[PDB]
């Protein structure tokens, strides 16, 4: 009943996702790992919890990197399943999209980091 | 004579009957000779379960109170001691003892969860399980050679008291695919 | 040495960190989860005994205090939070939260006990906190500022020494120890800190590591004047620091080996001088000391083999 969702995804922005991927809940689950990478990107980032996106620097950034596999095994568990893998190739396009700008973002704050040792 | 004694003396067993368990790492291991339950202390055990049975049936208010006392946890102990190895009757009266247990309406939606979870049936094969490993080889192996059947009868006993309990619903996902199928 | 019966942590995420307390009786565990997890694991028999939830982000580091202060525990997180639990009666509690650092704090480590009930905390801020505890009122806090230019990652406590325990000091005044730790930083530096006059001092700046400094652990004193770190990093590299004279302060790296991946941290045995190294492969090896001075691996532990 979307009043519990909307309001432990910010207060717990992932547990859940576990809760997910354990009910059998795989459609599902690969949307709220989407939908947290888009607020990441500065897209949305009230509704998840997050400050920050390519500003301030870098701080914190948890990557649910062992929920994604999870979704990768249960995506190559069904082969056939048309559907499913149309939702894997969008969802490894758009890791693929978030890595190029995290490396991008990691060399500038790199970049930042640098100057200065001239105080 | 107290609930203390019963419990722990459960306990005791489940604790002693799983460290006779053989690692799978180590090859050849020998109990330090399995203290199957004497045959006067299956008596008791037996006696015991038959009289909770007998109260928990006929007493609502000890029902209840009996399965929610945090020390005893009368249905986790009793599950595991059915993961264990005994002879037949005592599965058959640990079985009547459950069903005794599970004339209370939502006590029984957290029980089907708990059978699909424990496996007592092999719901899905898992590493080439394939036949016995549960009630089936048991049925097989154990209770053809015998040529009695208590450990079949009091199944089919829980199953009907389930039933008319539910047909329960979504009985797990993740691992097999819902249904009610294999049983 | 034969694997006993399997633990269960009922976890939901990869423990960071672990620590048996003083006695070998207790674990506590910590993780991505935010939780820290005790378990009074006595005589085989695994036993979660508290679920201790008050951090917001992954947990780094668990530390216990001597067992004079009774049960105390504490935990750091990347919340920017460390927290002070204490069992009263067989109840865990927070008894002390301290939020003085601007970023994520990495490490915890309780000084020896004869300093008091110390604790220095090592965050990704570059800054090192003291918390002390005196018995009466609220924990006092010595920040150092800018200990570490990028970040601090590790921090370990030097034995307590008493200066020239040969000689008779006068039977009614408290040892006047020198209090030294050991931090390591994103700046590839390992730093030694002493206590003067109350204020915390950079003593000894040593430099190896090519890249971050994972990792730092002070050998415990054995009864030799010879000081010993262990520190690793990302490099690959771990370094054994020695200094023979305390006077002299001339501390000397030798290398002990370079993993092809990172190395977490090494954490010294009691009464062996073993070095116990994880490394991101996976792997936990375990060096000691030969009579020639040369290090060896004297085991190889892998995930799996249990």
């Amino acid at each position: 009943p979307n009043w519990l969702i909307n309001r432990y995804k910010a207060m717990d922005a992932a547990e859940l996702l576990r809760l997910y991927l354990k009910y059998d809940l795989l459609e599902e689950a690969a949307e709220l790992v989407l939908e947290y990478v888009d607020a990441l990107l500065g897209k949305g980032h009230q509704y998840f919890g997050i400050q920050a996106p390519l500003s301030a620097t870098s701080q914190l950034v948890w990557f649910p990197y062992s929920a994604i596999d999870h979704l990768r095994q249960a995506l190559g568990e069904n082969e056939s399943n048309q559907h499913n893998q149309a939702i894997l190739s969008k969802l490894q396009r758009k890791m693929d999209e978030y890595f190029q700008k995290l490396k991008k973002a990691t060399d500038d704050y790199k970049k930042l980091v640098q100057k200065p040792l001239r105080a | 004579v107290s609930w203390d004694h019963f419990f722990h003396s459960l306990m005791l067993y489940h604790e002693h009957l799983r460290r006779d368990l053989p690692n799978t790492d180590n090859i050849h291991q020998r109990h330090p000779p399995l203290r199957g339950i004497t045959q006067r202390e299956l008596d008791g055990l037996i006696a015991c379960l038959q009289l909770t049975c007998t109260i928990i049936d006929w007493s609502e208010s000890a029902r209840l109170a009996l399965c929610e006392h945090a020390q005893w946890m009368p249905v986790v102990v009793i599950l595991g001691l059915l993961q264990c190895s005994i002879p037949p009757l005592l599965k058959a009266e640990l079985l009547k003892t459950l069903a005794a247990f599970g004339k209370s309406p939502e006590i029984a939606a957290s029980l089907w969860q708990s059978l699909e979870y424990t496996q007592i049936l092999q719901t899905v094969r898992a590493t080439g399980l394939r036949q016995g490993v549960g009630i089936e080889v048991e049925l097989n192996e154990i209770e053809s050679r015998c040529e009695e059947y208590p450990l079949t009868r009091a199944f089919c006993q829980l199953i009907s008291t389930l039933v008319e309990s539910s047909f329960p619903t979504n009985l797990g996902a993740g691992l097999r695919a819902p249904g009610f199928e294999p049983y | 040495v034969s694997v006993i019966n399997t633990v269960d942590t009922s976890h939901e995420d990869m423990i960071h960190d672990a620590q048996m307390d003083y006695y070998g009786i207790r674990l506590a565990t910590c993780s991505s989860d935010r939780s820290v997890k005790i378990f009074d694991v006595k005589n085989g028999g695994q036993i979660l005994i508290a679920d201790l939830r008050g951090h917001d982000g992954p947990v780094w580091q668990v530390a216990w205090a001597h067992p004079m202060y009774g049960n105390i525990l504490a935990s750091c997180s990347y919340d920017r939070k460390v927290i002070i639990w204490k069992e009263e009666n067989g109840t865990w509690e927070k008894t002390y939260e301290y939020t003085g650092h601007d970023s994520s704090v990495n490490s915890v480590c309780w000084a020896p006990h004869d300093f008091g009930l110390v604790l220095a905390c090592g965050s990704s801020d570059g800054a090192i906190s003291i918390l002390t505890f005196t018995g009466d009122g609220p924990w006092e806090v010595k920040k150092i500022s800018n200990a570490h230019t990028i970040g601090c990652n590790a921090v370990s406590w030097a034995p307590s020494v008493i200066p020239g325990s040969l000689v008779d000091q006068p039977s009614s005044q408290k040892p006047n120890y020198i209090k030294r730790f050991v931090s390591g930083g994103c700046d590839n530096l390992v730093k030694i800190w002493r206590e003067e006059d109350g204020q915390w001092k950079e003593d000894q700046k040593l430099e190896a590591h090519s890249d971050w400094v994972r990792d730092v652990a002070w050998a415990p004193s054995i009864g030799l004047p010879t000081s010993t770190i262990a520190s690793c990093s990302q490099d690959g590299r771990v370094y054994i620091w020695t200094s023979d004279d305390a006077a002299t302060n001339c501390w000397t790296p030798k290398l002990l080996h370079k993993f092809n991946d990172v190395v977490w941290h090494v954490s010294w045995s009691i009464t062996a001088n073993i070095l116990a190294v994880s490394g991101g492969d996976n792997k936990v090896t375990l060096w000691k000391e030969s009579v020639d001075g040369q290090w060896a691996c004297i085991s190889d532990v892998n995930k799996g083999q249990g």
